[PDB]
């Protein structure tokens, strides 16, 4: 069982993300884009509510 | 001797035949979660030339 | 799910149709096969959950617990096989029926899609623990100890079948996947505020909470051997879980209202811990250990920040095998003693030494000795609660302090010293014994190698 | 140990919940058996009714 | 024997309620609990105010 | 090493002085390293090439996943579970890629304070520049939501930051 | 390839073969504590040659081997710093290893457990050189919660005597009030830092506050004996000679003074924590001499002598001169 | 749902004739299943009380015993299937008919919805 | 085999009482002294002096050498406290107090 549990397949998915991490940093840094955005959702798509208070 | 251990050790063979029960339970009910079978917006994905369904 | 299912329930009739003298050999093979199939489930996701069915599902919070559950039994077999030797088969059979039983419920709790589900369950639970506590017990005050546990927990827990049907009045739903997805904010109102009292205090009873812990010395002191492991290991963490699964629903509510249970929490660790330095008794010195490792997990379910949430998975499942070791520790003393009392047998490290040996080991991992998963979890809660306030800290001291203090207090008053000159009945430990102290430590020691399989699905 | 865990928070919830339900179960299981009482408690109520819920 | 019992279970039903009792168990029972929940509850305040004005400089802290 | 890609973890070139013996006296740290390395370094090497030729008899690859790109939780609907479910699970993986990226920032900056020693505060100032942003902008959108952390939640967050943005913005305008 | 990491981890390797073999037949014959002296002093003229390489060159390294757990942005692996501290501390911790051992086949040659002794003296060993090696704050607390552990089993040695149980328990009490202060800088580290790895910390931290650097000081009195929690070390001596001359005297005891040179760099940029290290150090050297000038225990005369040699190391300390305490230690 | 007053209803029909167009459970159904599981937990009980050998006294009483049990489950099953399904109609027969009670909520994306955020801290 | 009459029981207010449970407690009537009457439960549990069991003669034969005790006689309601691995109250040289004064 400690053996079984030491070979677990990765469905964590911690090689994938550290993949997906290495490949948008090489990409982003050559672009000039400054890393990771501020903003998790792009704004162009949000509609907020206007006061006009 | 056969058919004499039978009677005092056929109780061992109970635990695995419950376990193969549930697998076999396990899968039976998967079978009734297909609805979104190679429908999600994630992995749509074309058939292969001698594939039927993506899973079982 | 049904694979771990099916074969618990077939332990019935293998146990029942068994030769008389052939019980304890084949209800602990299965049950160990049957744990080591509970393995499977380890193998959680990054994503959602492992969503068998409708019915069941599995989490990275509820693995460890499954796999915690399977494994004790084993262990609570080779426990009683010792105290029952001279009883009838009937009843001994009766006794492995009702902790298959027990097991079954557990399991079936811990995966439970839906709230009622978990709720019948968690309450299903009650009825073997009752009768095992109140039937197989050794002092007159075993009925006084069963009727505290039964009222508590049920005083505690109507309340929360109320609230749970009027949830699903209102929402229309009880599943957990769909609670998660479609929940909304709680406004500050009077009628919100009952409704988080009665979804909380369920859970806050079984952990239990420092005013609401009463129960739980009797009901430990006056339980079998593998009652006292089944209490201390996994029933007790059955709140836990339920608050984790059931806070998501509560907030924003939470931050004003978690206040009055922080305090309670907070000054009953140290209320606890030094009461843990004045005691006449093993097991209640064991139990109020637990009910102080409880209330720090009780403050770490309360702040609710990932790194909280981590904690108190880690520090549940060493504590449920740390409390078991020690109880067991307890029994193997008080079966040559019959008193159970710590000041009369003394100086046990001459006539027993790898005993000794295991009590070293065990009150170490009870002290939180790194890099063990107690310290992990201790110091992930720490911190959290640290961020949470900078005066935290200073209690948490105390108690880390008090903690070490009392676990090394009860490792020189039994096994150094002077052994007591008129006992002579104490024989060399048995394989039995010596097995059952290695099969609860060395899964701790194997664990901290890979903490992250314990540390929950916020990890 | 003594002062709160084995006195007063056993003095709050059980031991009060034990002598309140003493006290009622003694009170309204003590009846002689005289149907005179019991039939006067029932003109009361069926009076009570009548004036209360109409 | 006795020393174990009157320790353990002699206590309650030689409890009597008297004002040393009262005020000693109400003081060591709830004059702690309302000490820290005073500090506790000061403290955020002071921090969540601290927050809302924005005057806490809290770069770099990513773990809670 | 090809192993990992140089760009990503950069390096200096390495510079390294040369030896200079001012005196004629045998120094022991030649003699000791040449017998260290006649001694471990040739057996160890024989070692990993009898292994690298038994893994080249023997070869096999593995393919790193790869995801589609699913509407986000602003497109979908008050209700609709399904495309909120594929929302949160991708949002929960752009979450966890930026745990690592902060992660692989965190690590070029430790390199940095080791290699560059004792200037370690002015030759890691770009370092600590990239992470000071990298933390800015993954703390903005994480930082409060806790455990039972959502979609909806980082959403909302976002909206009302931008809100407040939009606010302080128009006044500064018409200030 | 550059023998230095493969030689400052083949040191603390091979000083652990001794326990794996705890379990075979050399255990329970009378050779034992020659096999583990002979362990250490081939770990020693191993050890030489890293503080060679280092002596010409100045050469530095971090080794980060083994990943563990990774939580969030955070993370976690088993990670040696070998700087100039750790090269130079590890050939005379071993060297002074040695020597004890050797005394001690000598000293405990009629205690019928001499290869659980041996063993207990090659565990306490181990963990140091784990504190000293430490470049994460977990790590660290590893080795100081060994070293503890060890120190309270070596004390009551005797368990037999009731005044050995007593020591060992105070040892603990302070140990736990010392490490309190420990566990207070690790949550602020790892909350305002975001880490606990060494590098991490130095960087981010170019003006120090007051809170981390008081628990580190709180740390390092309770683990130095100094003037609040003095008293557990002149109390340990109840146990063997070869224990409070290897453990309470030397090796152990200086491990507050070496946690406060570890921060080094934070402790420079603060005034206030300053001061307080430096007045601390003189109280506790002045108090410490002033009781050992009259004692007639020579045991107890020389251990208050060491605890005034620690206090005058945090007066070297509170000057801002780490090294100069390093020599001195 | 008082169901006692439906227009059309025979009084003491245990299934009506309408009924009749919905699938019957299947002989393998789970709750037959538990149904037989009740039965033979009766048999056991039964040899129990009269002191008899409870896994093997009589063979032919247990099996009466698991054969009425699935028979009454089967029927009750086919009730209850049949009640739920009147249930289901008539609800939904009630939206349809009376649509200014159930209008068509207007679709609404989260992106133009504004959700007050509370902070954990 | 201890039976209903060996255990502790409530304050004794009446001398024979008082005498039988001197008896109980296997000591004198004059040297038996219960606890002051208050609503802590110390109920008929006699209150020997708060000596420790440290400065106890080390010389005598007791029955526990190392707790310093003998078989039947009367425990201390505090004896836990006092085991010698704990605080004594064995006198000093100096004066409580100007020990105080002096280290203060
Ligand atoms: C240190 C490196 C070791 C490498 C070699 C591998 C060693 C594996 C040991 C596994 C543990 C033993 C099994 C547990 C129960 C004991 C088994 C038993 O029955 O023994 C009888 C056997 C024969 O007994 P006997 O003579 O017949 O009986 C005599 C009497 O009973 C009288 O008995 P006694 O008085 O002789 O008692 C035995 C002895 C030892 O027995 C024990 O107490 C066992 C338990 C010790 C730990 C207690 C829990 C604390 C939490 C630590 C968690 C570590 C987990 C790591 C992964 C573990 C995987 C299993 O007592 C002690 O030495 C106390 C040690 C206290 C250690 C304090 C410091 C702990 C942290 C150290 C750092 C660990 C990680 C380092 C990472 C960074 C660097 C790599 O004795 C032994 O086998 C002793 C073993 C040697 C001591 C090991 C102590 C350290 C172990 C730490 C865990 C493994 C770390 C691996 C990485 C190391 C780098
Ligand atoms: C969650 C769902 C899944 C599990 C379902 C749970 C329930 C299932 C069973 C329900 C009831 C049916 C059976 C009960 C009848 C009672 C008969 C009895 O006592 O047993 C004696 C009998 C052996 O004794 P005997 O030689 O015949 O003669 C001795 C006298 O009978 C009697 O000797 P005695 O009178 O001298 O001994 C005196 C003793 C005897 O008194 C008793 O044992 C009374 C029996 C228990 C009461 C039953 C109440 C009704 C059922 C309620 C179940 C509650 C579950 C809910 C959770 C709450 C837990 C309380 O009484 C006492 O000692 C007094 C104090 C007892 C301690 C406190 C009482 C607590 C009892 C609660 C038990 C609850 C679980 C029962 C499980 C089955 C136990 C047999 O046991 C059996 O052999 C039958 C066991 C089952 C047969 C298995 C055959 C199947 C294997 C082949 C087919 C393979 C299956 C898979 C197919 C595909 C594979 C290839
Ligand atoms: C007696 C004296 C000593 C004699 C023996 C001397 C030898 C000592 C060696 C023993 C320990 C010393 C440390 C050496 C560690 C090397 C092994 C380690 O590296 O493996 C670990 C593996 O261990 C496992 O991860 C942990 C064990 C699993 C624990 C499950 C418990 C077993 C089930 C039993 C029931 C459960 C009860 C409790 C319920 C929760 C960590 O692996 P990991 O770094 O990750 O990656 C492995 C490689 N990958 C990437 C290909 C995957
Ligand atoms: C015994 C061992 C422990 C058991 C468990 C104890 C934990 C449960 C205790 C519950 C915690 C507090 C309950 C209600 C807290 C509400 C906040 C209140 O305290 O603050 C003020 C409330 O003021 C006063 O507290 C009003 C209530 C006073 C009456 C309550 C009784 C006080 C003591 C009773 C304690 C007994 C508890 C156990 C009963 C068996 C705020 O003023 P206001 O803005 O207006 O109200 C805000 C709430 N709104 C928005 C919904 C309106
Ligand atoms: C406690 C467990 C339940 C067991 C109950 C006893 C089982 C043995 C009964 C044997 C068969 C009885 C069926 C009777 C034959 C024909 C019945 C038919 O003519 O009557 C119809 C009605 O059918 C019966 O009512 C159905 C009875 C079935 C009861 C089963 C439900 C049990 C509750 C769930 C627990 C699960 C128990 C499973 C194990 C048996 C028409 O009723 P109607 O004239 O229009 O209106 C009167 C009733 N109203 C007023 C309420 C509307
Ligand atoms: C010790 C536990 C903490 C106890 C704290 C308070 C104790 C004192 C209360 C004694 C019992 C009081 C009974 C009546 C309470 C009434 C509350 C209530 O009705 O709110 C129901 C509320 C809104 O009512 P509606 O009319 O439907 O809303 C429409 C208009 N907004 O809906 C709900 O949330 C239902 C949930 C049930 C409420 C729970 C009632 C019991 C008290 C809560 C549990 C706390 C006690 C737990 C006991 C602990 C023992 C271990
Ligand atoms: C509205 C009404 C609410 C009623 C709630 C009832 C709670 C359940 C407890 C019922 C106990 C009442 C009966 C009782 O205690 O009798 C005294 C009885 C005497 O023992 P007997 O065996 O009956 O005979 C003695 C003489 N030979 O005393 C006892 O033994 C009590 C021992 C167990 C105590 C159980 C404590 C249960 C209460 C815990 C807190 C929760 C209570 C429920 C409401 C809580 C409020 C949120
Ligand atoms: C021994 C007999 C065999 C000898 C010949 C083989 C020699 C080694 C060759 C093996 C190849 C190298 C190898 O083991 O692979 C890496 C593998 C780990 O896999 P990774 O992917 O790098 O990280 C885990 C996540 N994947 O390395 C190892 O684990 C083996 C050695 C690791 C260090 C030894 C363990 C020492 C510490 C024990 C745990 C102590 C507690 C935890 C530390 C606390 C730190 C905060
Ligand atoms: C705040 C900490 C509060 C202290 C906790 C007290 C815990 C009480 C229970 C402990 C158990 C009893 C016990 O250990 O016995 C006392 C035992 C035996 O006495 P001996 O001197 O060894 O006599 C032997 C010869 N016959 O000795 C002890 O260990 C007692 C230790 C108590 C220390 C408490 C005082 C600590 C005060 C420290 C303040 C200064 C802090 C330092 C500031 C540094 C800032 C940079």
């Amino acid at each position: 069982g400690s053996t079984f549990v030491a070979y677990l397949p990765d469905y964590r998915m911690q090689e994938w993300a550290r993949r997906e991490a290495e490949r948008l940093v090489k990409y982003r840094e050559a672009n000039g884009l400054p890393l990771m955005e501020s903003n998790c959702f792009d704004p162009n798509k949000i509609q907020l509510p206007e006061d006009e208070d | 001797n056969v058919l004499q251990i039978v009677r005092d050790h056929w109780v061992h063979i109970l635990v695995p035949v419950g376990f193969v029960f549930g697998c076999y339970l396990d899968r039976r009910s998967d079978e009734k979660l297909t609805a979104f079978r190679n429908k999600s917006l994630l992995f749509k994905r074309e058939l292969r030339p001698n594939e039927e369904v993506t899973w079982k | 799910m049904l694979k771990i299912i099916i074969p618990t329930t077939m332990l019935l009739p293998m146990t029942w149709m068994s030769k008389h003298n052939m019980i304890w050999i084949n209800a602990t093979v299965h049950s160990l096969l049957i744990s080591l199939i509970s393995l499977s489930l380890l193998n959680q996701l990054g994503e959602n959950s492992l969503n068998f069915s409708l019915t069941f599902f599995s989490d990275s919070l509820s693995a460890p617990l499954l796999v915690l559950t399977t494994w004790l039994l084993p262990l609570m077999l080779m426990a009683s096989q010792s105290h029952l030797s001279k009883e009838t088969t009937t009843r001994k059979k009766l006794y492995i029926t009702m902790l298959i039983l027990l097991q079954l419920f557990l399991i079936m709790t811990f995966t439970a899609t839906e709230l009622i589900l978990f709720y019948i369950l968690f309450e299903a639970t009650l009825v073997p623990t009752l009768i095992i506590i109140t039937r197989w017990g050794n002092q007159t005050e075993r009925l006084n100890a069963g009727l505290y546990f039964l009222f508590y927990t049920l005083a505690g827990s109507l309340p929360l079948l109320v609230a749970l049907v009027y949830i699903q009045n209102t929402t229309g739903s009880l599943n957990f996947l769909i609670i998660h997805y479609w929940s909304h904010p709680l406004s500050n109102s009077w009628s919100n505020i009952f409704m988080w009292l009665a979804c909380i205090m369920a859970f806050m009873v079984k952990m239990p909470l420092y005013g609401l812990h009463l129960w739980l010395p009797k009901a430990h002191v006056e339980a079998p051997i593998a009652g006292s492991m089944v209490l201390a290991a996994v029933l007790l963490k059955l709140g836990g879980y339920g608050m984790m699964r059931i806070t998501t629903i509560l907030n924003p509510l939470t931050n004003y209202m978690a206040y009055p249970f922080l305090m309670l929490s907070m000054w009953g660790m140290i209320m606890t811990s030094s009461i843990c330095l004045r005691q006449t008794d093993l097991k209640s010195l064991i139990a109020y250990s637990s009910v102080s490792h409880m209330a720090l997990v009780i403050v770490a379910i309360m702040i609710q920040t990932p790194w909280s949430f981590m904690g108190a998975t880690a520090l549940m499942i060493a504590h449920g095998l740390t409390s078991s070791m020690l109880f067991c520790l307890a029994n193997t003393n008080y079966e040559r003693v019959h008193s159970r009392t710590m000041i009369l047998a003394r100086g046990l490290q001459t006539l027993l030494p790898l005993m000794a040996t295991w009590w070293l080991v065990a009150s170490l991992t009870n002290l939180a000795l790194p890099p063990s998963i107690n310290l992990i979890g201790e110091l992930f809660i720490i911190t959290a609660s640290f961020s949470w306030s900078n005066i935290t800290i200073i209690l948490m001291g105390m108690n880390m302090m008090i903690t070490a203090l009392y676990s090394l207090y009860m490792l020189i008053t039994t096994q150094r010293g002077k052994y007591t000159h008129h006992i002579n009945n104490i024989k060399p430990s048995f394989t039995r014994e010596n097995a059952l102290m290695a099969l609860h430590i060395l899964p701790l020691l194997l664990l901290t190698l890979n903490p992250k399989m314990i540390l929950g699905p916020l990890y | 140990s003594s002062l709160l865990d084995l006195i007063w928070l056993e003095t709050i919830l059980p031991k009060t919940t034990s002598f309140i339900q003493m006290k009622m179960s003694i009170m309204v299981s003590n009846q002689k058996g005289l149907i005179k009482l019991y039939f006067l408690s029932f003109l009361i109520t069926i009076m009570i009714s009548m004036t209360l819920f109409n | 024997i006795r020393w174990t019992y009157a320790r353990s279970a002699n206590i309650y039903p030689n409890f009597r309620p008297t004002p040393k009792t009262s005020l000693l168990g109400a003081l060591f029972g709830i004059g702690p609990l309302f000490f820290w929940y005073y500090v506790f509850k000061t403290d955020r305040d002071k921090k969540e105010k601290l927050i809302q004005e924005g005057k806490l400089d809290q770069t770099f802290n990513i773990s809670y | 090493p090809d192993s990992w890609d140089k760009d990503v973890y950069p390096e200096p070139p390495r510079r390294t002085p040369a030896p200079a013996p001012q005196t004629s006296l045998p120094n022991p740290v030649t003699y000791l390293t040449k017998i260290f390395d006649l001694l471990v370094d040739r057996p160890v090497t024989l070692a990993r090439e009898f292994i690298e030729q038994q893994h080249a008899k023997n070869r096999y690859y593995y393919y790193h996943r790869e995801f589609r790109r699913v509407p986000d939780i602003t497109e979908c609907e008050e209700k609709d579970i399904l495309c909120m479910f594929e929302a949160e699970m991708q949002w929960r993986r752009d979450y966890k890629v930026d745990q690592e990226i902060v992660n692989i920032i965190q690590e070029r900056l430790k390199a940095c304070q080791q290699r560059e020693g004792e200037s370690y505060r002015q030759n890691c100032a770009k370092e600590l520049e990239q992470f000071t942003q990298v933390s800015k902008a993954f703390q903005d959108r994480y930082s409060d939501l806790g455990a039972h952390y959502s979609a909806r939640k980082c959403l909302a967050k976002q909206k009302q930051r931008m809100l407040a943005e939009r606010k302080a913005a128009k006044e500064a305008a018409a200030a | 390839m550059n023998p230095f990491a493969s030689l400052t981890l083949t040191t603390l390797t091979i000083l652990t073969i001794p326990i794996m073999m705890s379990n075979s037949n050399i255990y329970k014959t009378n050779l034992y504590p020659n096999y583990v002296k002979t362990t250490v002093s081939y770990a020693f003229t191993l050890s030489l040659v890293p503080l060679l390489m280092f002596m010409h060159t100045g050469q530095e390294m971090i080794i980060s081997n083994w990943h563990w757990m990774t939580l969030q942005t955070v993370e976690l692996s088993l990670s040696f710093k070998m700087d100039y501290f750790s090269v130079m501390f590890i050939p005379v911790a071993l060297f002074v290893t040695w020597s004890i051992m050797e005394f001690s086949m000598w000293y405990m040659h009629s205690d019928p457990f001499i290869n659980r002794f041996f063993k207990y003296l090659l565990l306490f060993l181990i963990t140091m050189m784990i504190l000293v090696t430490a470049n994460n704050l977990f790590q660290l607390f590893i080795g100081w919660e060994g070293v503890g552990i060890m120190s309270f089993l070596l004390i009551g040695w005797w368990h037999g005597r009731t005044d050995a149980n007593t020591a060992a328990l105070q040892a603990i009490l302070y140990n736990r009030i010392g490490d309190i202060g420990f566990v207070l800088s690790m949550a602020w580290f790892l909350t305002h830092s975001n880490a606990w790895d060494l590098q991490q910390i130095f960087m981010l931290n170019n003006e120090c506050p007051n809170m981390p650097l008081i628990g580190l000081l709180l740390a390092a009195a309770g683990k130095s004996a100094q003037f609040g929690l003095h008293p557990w070390l002149p109390s340990a001596m109840e146990g063997p000679t070869p224990v409070s001359a290897l453990l309470h005297s030397s090796t152990m005891v200086v491990a507050g003074v070496f946690l406060l040179i570890r921060f080094y760099p934070l402790m420079e940029t603060n005034k206030l924590v300053q001061t307080m290290t430096l007045c601390l150090g003189a109280i506790t050297t002045l108090f410490t001499a002033l009781c050992a000038i009259t004692q007639n225990d020579i045991k107890k005369i020389v251990a208050f002598s060491t605890s005034s040699q620690l206090g005058l190391m945090m007066v070297t300390i509170g000057i801002n001169q780490p090294h100069l305490a390093f020599l001195h230690i | 749902t008082m169901m006692s007053g439906r227009p059309g209803r025979v009084p003491l029909q245990f299934l009506p004739n309408e009924a009749r167009s919905l699938p019957p459970p299947k002989l393998t159904d789970p709750r037959l299943v538990y149904m037989g599981f009740l039965g033979y937990c009766s048999g056991l009980i039964d040899n129990a009380i009269r002191r008899r050998p409870v896994v093997s006294a009589g063979l032919h009483r247990q099996l009466l015993y698991v054969t009425s049990f699935v028979f009454f489950g089967y029927y009750l099953l086919k009730r209850q299937d049949y009640m739920y399904a009147l249930r289901d109609h008539d609800m939904f027969a009630y939206v349809k008919s009376h649509p200014e009670d159930f209008p068509e909520k207007d679709k609404k994306t989260y992106g133009e919805i504004l959700e007050e955020f509370h902070p954990v801290r | 085999h201890v039976t209903k009459d060996m255990f502790p029981g409530p304050y004794p207010k009446t001398p024979e009482e008082r005498a039988a449970a001197a008896k109980k407690y296997n000591m004198r009537v004059e040297d038996y002294e219960p606890y002051p009457d208050d609503g802590m439960g110390y109920g008929d549990y006699p209150k020997l002096p708060d000596r420790s069991q440290q400065e106890r003669d080390p010389w005598y034969d007791w029955d526990h050498p190392d707790l310093r005790l003998n078989w039947g006689e009367p425990i201390h309601w505090d004896l836990d406290m006092y085991i010698r691995n704990r605080v004594d109250t064995s006198p000093t040289p100096v004066s409580w107090n100007t020990m105080c004064k002096h280290l203060f």
